[PDB]
Order: C-alpha cells, then sequence, then structure tokens
C-alpha cells in the first residue's frame, strides 16, 4: 500500500546522511548487491527517491518499517524522556526460568485480548535487552503509527524503562501486560525521569562507582583563610566523592514548610513553593558551588542524595 | 579584634597591602598584576575574605586596605558593610580605598552607583572604577595601586597619607 | 556501600538472611553462587564458539544461564 | 466502559491468587507436621515403657 | 624508624584479621617464573603451605599464562596437594578427585565446610558426654564418627548412633545420621508389639521434628 511507503520515506528522511549507510546495513532488508547501485554522493532527495523505488519494487510489509523505526530509535535514544518501572514478587515464589518465546506470546496476547487493533514489534539485543515498539488502537480505530511507545526490558530483573509518549491513556494496561508476561505480582513507578538513558541505567543498577581498593610559587603572596579553603575542599571531596558524576539535566522540589524568620509569626499556614534546578550537566555545577563561594561547605542533603536515593522529584512537608 | 595602623614598627624598605573581597580569583589576578612588575621597594600582598582576620602575631603592619565591591552581587556589598565595623577610625585617614568592579556591563549590575558613591563619601575615602576581568585595565589599576601604596608606606619624602587625603578630595 | 555483583544474582536475599549473622557463611554462599554462574556461562560460551558446525541455528539462552535449548544434527 | 471493568477484574484475580497459594502451602505442611509429631510421640512412649 | 615499625604492626594486624576472617592461615609462598615464548607464553610454578584450624596442607601447582593481542588465558596445567595421613578416607578421595579435576577454589570451599561440620560434631559429642557421663560411652573419642549409648545397670541393652560426613561428586558436603540397635533376643521374646525394627526410620522423623541434640537428649532420657 501507500501508508507503508510513506512511513518508510518519513523514517528515512529522519535519518541523517552521514550515518544512513550504517542504518541501512543494520536493517538488512534490501540485499547487499542492491546498495552499491545507489550513489550516496548526489542530493539527499534523489537518494531517498531511489531507496523508496527499490523498497516499492520489493514486497514491503509493515514489520520492516517498524524494525527500521526501532533501529533508528535505539541508535538515537536521546529524543525522548525516559521513565523507570519497578516490579515486585511474592515471598513464596521461586526463581523463574526465563523464556523469550513465552514472554513475547504472553505480552502479545494480553494486548490482543484487551484491545483489538494494536501493533507490537520486538527486537532482542545483547546486554540482555528487549526493545518493544507498540502502536496503540481500539475496536473502532486503526493503529496510529505517528505516536508509538518504546519499552526497554532487561530479562530476569525487576526494572524496565519506557518512553513517555502516549501511555498516559493505557498505563494500567501496559503495567498489567508487563507484570503478567514477566511472571510478577505488583508494579510501581519510580520518581526518576530523565532524557539520558545510560545515566538512568547506571543510577538504577547503582554501578556508577567502580573503584575498589585491593593490593594485587610566588611566595610574596600570603593566602589567609587557607584553613577554611582546605576544610571546604575536604568536605566537598567527602560529600560528592571522586567518581565521575552521572549526567542529569533537571531536578524538581515541592515545598510545603512554614516560614520561620516578627515577620509572619502569627501565620499558621505553610508556604507553598515549587523549585526547579536546570543545567546542561547537573551534579557537576553543584559540586563547584562551595569552592566558588556561592554556598556553604556542607550542602543540603536534598541536593547530595540524587544518585544514592534514585530520586529526581522531591516533596517536602513541615 | 580591631586592626590598628601603627601597632608594629616598619620593615627595611618593605610595603604591605591587604585586599578584602569575596571573589578570590579576581584578588589573585590583581595580586599577580601588582607583583608582575619591578619597583624599588619590596612589596607584599595579603588576601582576605572579611574582617576580622584570624589572630596572629607574625603578621607585619598594614599600610593600605582596599575594599573590592562587585556591583553584580549584593553578597559582596553586605560583606563589605559588615567588615567596615572592625577597623578603627585612625585607619580612615588616607589609608583606605574602595574599588568598584563591574560598572562596564550595566545590564548585569544589581547595585546602583549612587549606593557605592554615598558609601565612599560617608567614610571619606576615594572610589576607583575598574573591570578586573580585562587584563589591559587591570595592569593600569595595579600600577596605580602600587604607586598609592608606595606613597602611603612613607617612601616618598614630603608626601604622607594625610596629604594624599587632601590630594584626592572631591569638591561635591 | 557498593559492589560489582550482577543484578540478576540474588544478592539481596543472601544479605538479608546472612549479613548480620555468620558473615563468613554469607561470603562462602556468594562464592558458590558466583562460581556456579561463571561455570555455566563458560560452558555455554564454549559450546557456542567451538562446535559451531554441528549446531544448525543459534541456541536460546537467558542471562542467568539456567535454561538451554538447542537442536543439532551430527554427521 | 466495559474495558475498565475487564482491567479491574484481571487486577483482582492477579492479587487474589498468591494468598490461596500461601494458604495451601501452610495447610499441607501443618498436616504432615502434626502427623509426624504424633508418630514420634507414640514411638518414644512405646520405647520408654518397653525399656522401663 | 618509628613509622616503619607502625607500618609493620599494621600489616601484621591486617594479616591476622584476614586470616581469622577467612579461616585460612597461610605459610610461606614460593614462585618460579619461566619465559617460553614462541604472542607470549609464561610458566609460573607456585608452592605454598598452610592449615585450616585442624588440618595442615602443602600444595604445589603451575599455571601457563598465554598473553596475546586481546586475551590473557591462565589455566592450571598441573597441581599436587599433600596432607598429613589421617584415617579419613573420604578426605583423601576428594583430594584425588580435585587432583584429577585441577581445581583450586572448590577445594578450599569444601575443606572449610568439612572442617566446620567436623568441629560441629566434635563440640556436640563432648557436650552430651560430660552432661550425662553415666548414660553414654564414647569408646573411640570425640573426634570419631560412632557413639555408644549404654546404661550402667545392664550392659546388654545398649545401642549406637552413627554420625558421618559425606562429600558428593559435585563437591558439596552433607552429613548423615543413623542408628544401629544391638539388643538381645530376650527383649524380642518379651515384647510382641514389634516397635524396635522400625526404630531407625522413626528416629529420623524424631531428628526431623525438633532438632538433633534435642532428639539425642530425649533418647538419653527415655533410655535412662
Amino acid at each position: 500500500d501507500e501508508t507503508v511507503a510513506e512511513f518508510i520515506k518519513r523514517t528515512i528522511l529522519k535519518i541523517p546522511m552521514n550515518e544512513l549507510t550504517t542504518i541501512l546495513k543494520a536493517w538488512d532488508f534490501l540485499s547487499e548487491n542492491q546498495l552499491q547501485t545507489v550513489n550516496f554522493r548526489q542530493r539527499k532527495e534523489s537518494v531517498v527517491q531511489h531507496l523508496i523505488h527499490l523498497c516499492e519494487e520489493k514486497r514491503a510489509s509493515i514489520s520492516d518499517a517498524a524494525l527500521l523505526d526501532i533501529i533508528y530509535m535505539q541508535f538515537h535514544q536521546h529524543q525522548k524522556v525516559w521513565e523507570v518501572f519497578q516490579m515486585s514478587k511474592g515471598p513464596g515464589e521461586d526463581v523463574d526460568l526465563f523464556d523469550m518465546k513465552q514472554f513475547k506470546n504472553s505480552f502479545k496476547k494480553i494486548l490482543q485480548r484487551a484491545l483489538k487493533n494494536v501493533t507490537v514489534s520486538f527486537r532482542e539485543t545483547e546486554e540482555n535487552a528487549v526493545w518493544i515498539r507498540i502502536a496503540w488502537g481500539t475496536q473502532y480505530t486503526k493503529p496510529n503509527q505517528y505516536k508509538p511507545t518504546y519499552v526497554v526490558y532487561y530479562s530476569q530483573t525487576p526494572y524496565a524503562f519506557t518512553s513517555s509518549s502516549m501511555l498516559r491513556r493505557n498505563t494500567p494496561l501496559l503495567g498489567q501486560a508487563l507484570t503478567i508476561a514477566s511472571k510478577h505480582h505488583q508494579i510501581v513507578k519510580m520518581d526518576l525521569r530523565s532524557r539520558y538513558l545510560d545515566s538512568l541505567k547506571a543510577i538504577v543498577f547503582k554501578q556508577y562507582n567502580q573503584t575498589f581498593e585491593t593490593h594485587n610559587m610566588d611566595s610574596r603572596i600570603i593566602h589567609e583563610n587557607i584553613v577554611e579553603k582546605e576544610r571546604v575542599q575536604r568536605i566537598t571531596q567527602e560529600t560528592f566523592g571522586d567518581y565521575p558524576q552521572p549526567q542529569l539535566e533537571f531536578a524538581q522540589y515541592k515545598l510545603e514548610t512554614k516560614f520561620k524568620s516578627s515577620i509572619l509569626a502569627e501565620r499558621e499556614e505553610p508556604l507553598r513553593c515549587l523549585i526547579k534546578f536546570s543545567s546542561p550537566h547537573l551534579l557537576e555545577a553543584l559540586k563547584s558551588l562551595a569552592p566558588a563561594g556561592i554556598a556553604d561547605a556542607p550542602l543540603s542533603p536534598l541536593l547530595t542524595c540524587i544518585p544514592n536515593k534514585r530520586m529526581n522529584y522531591f516533596k517536602i512537608r513541615d | 579584634s580591631v586592626l590598628r595602623p601603627l601597632d608594629k614598627l616598619p620593615g627595611l624598605n618593605t610595603a604591605t597591602i591587604l585586599l578584602v573581597g569575596t571573589e578570590d580569583a579576581l584578588l589573585q589576578q590583581l595580586a599577580d598584576s601588582m607583583l608582575k612588575e619591578d619597583c624599588a621597594s619590596e612589596l607584599k600582598v595579603h588576601l582576605a575574605k572579611s574582617l576580622p582576620l584570624p589572630s596572629s602575631v607574625n603578621r607585619p603592619r598594614i599600610d593600605l586596605i582596599v575594599f573590592v565591591v562587585n556591583l553584580h552581587s549584593k553578597y559582596s556589598l553586605q560583606n563589605t558593610e559588615e567588615s567596615l565595623r572592625h577597623v578603627d577610625a585612625s585607619f580612615f585617614l588616607g589609608k583606605v580605598c574602595f574599588l568598584a568592579t563591574g560598572a562596564g556591563r550595566e545590564s548585569h549590575c544589581s547595585i546602583h552607583r549612587h549606593t557605592v558613591v554615598k558609601l565612599a563619601h560617608t567614610y571619606q575615602s576615594p572610589l576607583l572604577y575598574c573591570d578586573l576581568e580585562v587584563e589591559g585595565f587591570r595592569a593600569t589599576m595595579a600600577q596605580r595601586l602600587v604607586r598609592v601604596l608606595q606613597i602611603c608606606a612613607g617612601h616618598v619624602p614630603g608626601v604622607s597619607a594625610l596629604n594624599l587625603l587632601s590630594l584626592l578630595r572631591s569638591s561635591e | 556501600h557498593h559492589h560489582s555483583v550482577p543484578v540478576f544474582i540474588p544478592l539481596e536475599e543472601i544479605a538479608a538472611k546472612y549479613l548480620q549473622t555468620n558473615i563468613q557463611h554469607f561470603l562462602f554462599s556468594l562464592c558458590e553462587y558466583l562460581n556456579a554462574y561463571s561455570g555455566r556461562k563458560y560452558q555455554a560460551d564454549r559450546l557456542q564458539s567451538d562446535f559451531a558446525a554441528l549446531l544448525t541455528g543459534p541456541l536460546q539462552r537467558n542471562p542467568l544461564c539456567n535454561l538451554l535449548s538447542f537442536t543439532y544434527k551430527l554427521d | 466502559k466495559k474495558r475498565q471493568r475487564m482491567i479491574e477484574v484481571q487486577d483482582e484475580l492477579l492479587r487474589l491468587e498468591p494468598q490461596l497459594k500461601q494458604l495451601q502451602t501452610k495447610y499441607d505442611e501443618l498436616k504432615e507436621r502434626k502427623s509426624s509429631l504424633r508418630n514420634a510421640a507414640y514411638f518414644l512412649s512405646n520405647l520408654k515403657q518397653l525399656y522401663q | 624508624s618509628k613509622d616503619l615499625k607502625n607500618q609493620l604492626g599494621h600489616l601484621e594486624s591486617e594479616l591476622s584479621f584476614l586470616s581469622t576472617l577467612t579461616g585460612i592461615n597461610i605459610r610461606n609462598h614460593s614462585k618460579q617464573t619461566e619465559d617460553l615464548t614462541s604472542i607470549r607464553k609464561v610458566l609460573q610454578r607456585h608452592r605454598l603451605s598452610g592449615n585450616c584450624h585442624m588440618v595442615t596442607f602443602q600444595l604445589e601447582f603451575q599455571i601457563l599464562e598465554i598473553q596475546n593481542k586481546e586475551r590473557l588465558s591462565s589455566a592450571v596445567t598441573d597441581l599436587n596437594i599433600i596432607m598429613e595421613p589421617t584415617e579419613c578416607s573420604e578426605l583423601s578421595e576428594f583430594v584425588s578427585r580435585a587432583e584429577e579435576r585441577k581445581d583450586l577454589f572448590m577445594f578450599f570451599r569444601s575443606l572449610h565446610f568439612f572442617v566446620e561440620w567436623f568441629e560441629y560434631r566434635k563440640r556436640t559429642f563432648k557436650h552430651l558426654k560430660e552432661k550425662y557421663p553415666d548414660a553414654v560411652y564414647l569408646s573411640e573419642g570425640p573426634s570419631s564418627c560412632s557413639m555408644g549409648i549404654r546404661s550402667a545397670s545392664r550392659p546388654g541393652f545398649e545401642l549406637v548412633i552413627v554420625w558421618r560426613i559425606q562429600i558428593d561428586e559435585d563437591g558439596k558436603v552433607f552429613p548423615k545420621l543413623d542408628l544401629l540397635t544391638k539388643v538381645p533376643q530376650r527383649a524380642l521374646e518379651l515384647d510382641k508389639n514389634r516397635a524396635i525394627e522400625t526404630a531407625p526410620l522413626s528416629f529420623r522423623t524424631l531428628v526431623g521434628l525438633l532438632g538433633i541434640e534435642a532428639a539425642l537428649e530425649s533418647l538419653i532420657k527415655s533410655l535412662c
């Protein structure tokens, strides 16, 4: 049909020119002897037109376009905001023998019996990862290919990452499918959202610190307050550690505490506030606040517990 | 503790200056610009954040005090206002200077110039302007400060700090 | 404080049951678990790498390496 | 409207199963516990009186 | 040289702490290196002695480190361990098994578990010995496997409890508890209820009911 061709054309137009050959080689839909016939030296439009002609001369189904979209998304993986889930299991349950075919079958059958029209595409890659692309629909509409949902599941682990695109309408259904296909009982959402998937992976798996101990100049200038400088340096080094900080970009705090400072002494109601910290590389600008003279030597525990508590959004009450 | 100008005896051809401010990098750059040249005297530079200083006896006598005020932050203004209460009046007789930084970029200024003008006029002290981020102006400011320090230290026969107080007096 | 044990290894249960009492038993249990996992993974990897001719298709394997399934035709 | 009812009934069943599981385990372990206790008591008393 | 003495003391304290934590007291160690290069191959012969809290051992092995562009393969090509000639045959059996299998860590783990169960049996047998010195007769000693329960009233009615330590082919250690009844035929012609031939099995149920030492002291009190 024409919808598949339009989907493939849009997906190819999204791909840059310098890395298009790698994506086309990873797709492995067109034969290798058909790639050298196309000249990647001319304009992008002519190359895309020739590729569309080649993909139309051959039988192009809807699964190949979904696989190409999955490949592009897992190659970029920085265009969406990612959230984390956590699944719990009962005390009397034994360790299960994970099987990929049964997992795929259950995850497909749950959505096929709940809804009517829904597209599911799988991709099993090493690092023990399963990428799932879901196109949603119902009994009276066709699956919408413009707003897909991406899920990254790690086998035999209680964690799973998801792209927050449209699952706000079908969140309980996706949670049920995940907790049934993986043989679990409960599921909850963690207060940890971020655009950097590798940072979330390192924080959730708490493997950002990989250092273990094992045995196998112008004297005319007099710097005063040097003891305070060495003290604040020691405090910063002890609080923020010495490992490379994970890369975050946002933090949010909600405050419902009372104002304590003659001024609003008779007030018995809290002061509602919402504070947002934004930075290209968070946890690295804060570490340089105390030596620069903008904050005290020990920072507030609310700012130095981001990777340890695995939390990004905070609520504080009186 | 209160700092006093004439607590100790002077050294042999030695002049000492003290720089009080919140930004340590600017103070370090200013000290480097002051000491990068050669003069007839032996110069010494001390750096501090606020007053009073940590107690010590080894510290020689101070000849000049410069208060650096950054117009882009009220924290430095509050720090200077707090530090101005730990020096005796006898030090304000031509041995104290104010240096305002950041007047070039008016869009970044958070403090009006009238505030620092009135602050300098209240304590009867000169007021200098310089953008310490640029090296070309910082070198000239350092040379001027070195000359003022040499005048205040007593290395110029016939001119003292009390005379410099009358030389740099403003009409209004 | 921190460790390098894989996620699929049940470390939390062994810790909750043996960390506060008989620490050496906890250490030896962790040793046994890690040795068994390493041995199973080594067996699987060697079978996949060395004898690739007798195997028709790629064998199925899970991260914990506790379920194997493969078809083979010998000559 | 019926979709949400289906979802909530599935949730109810998934929440209700493990309680039945645990109850069954407790029952069929306590039964054999009692049986073994009775047998041991009988044998011990018999041997005690025999030696007496 | 006070700092050097402090460093020596700290290192000795850390060594003692590690030795009492892990459970192995290591003696001197010797290493011999040989460069047999064709990509590089090195042969390292190691030798070391030690003891585990009751048992001394001396091992000597050799490894072949094959260093190359992307891999560093180290395999124990030869191993040989020697221990004092005790009367435990299963210990020497496992010694020969680990010798033919060429494994180092499993040997230490099994030795730790074996000596732990041995000290458990030793501290269990001697406790009930002095508590009831008139109802038990330890004919061989607390470091043995058998146990003889007997009353001083009559030397005819008495039995034995057997406690053995087993090491399977995998390498794990598991004990076993049985009993054998040496009772004259007079008690058999006296009692027709026939509740003695089913004594071992039921006894296991007993030790599967409320513990080991509890069952032992219950049997002692019943025979008393």
